[PDB]
């Protein structure tokens, strides 16, 4: 995540950093947590 | 729906604050 | 005070569990 940005190189699940970025941002991780693959689908064709 | 949800228990402060006093 | 208030109805989750195991 960005844990390294601060300190040490704290490892976390890719998901996990998604969902607090998403929390970041105003919304709950609930809405990631059900559309996951929906958001990495539309990751992967920005991406593309 | 979620992918690698575990299974565990949570805890109730109520459950065991209802029935301290009215039982 | 407020402006613009409507009028409804909110729901608390103590009461239906106080009487259900007690009553
Ligand atoms: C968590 O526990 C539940 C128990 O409710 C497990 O649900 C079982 O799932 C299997 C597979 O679909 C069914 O055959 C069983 O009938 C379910 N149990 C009941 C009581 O209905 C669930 O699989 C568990 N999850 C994990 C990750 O262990
Ligand atoms: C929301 O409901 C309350 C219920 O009390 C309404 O207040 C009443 O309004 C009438 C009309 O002015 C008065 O005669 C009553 O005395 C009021 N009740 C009390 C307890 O003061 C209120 O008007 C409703 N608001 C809306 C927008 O419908």
């Amino acid at each position: 995540g960005w844990t390294f940005g601060a300190g040490p190189a704290l490892q976390i699940p890719f998901p996990m950093q998604m969902a607090y970025r998403f929390n970041g941002i105003g919304v709950t991780q609930n809405v990631l947590y059900e559309n996951q693959k929906l958001i990495a689908n539309q990751f992967n064709s920005a991406i593309g | 729906v979620v992918i690698g949800i575990v299974n565990n228990t949570v805890y109730d402060p109520l459950q065991p604050e209802l029935d301290s006093f009215k039982e």
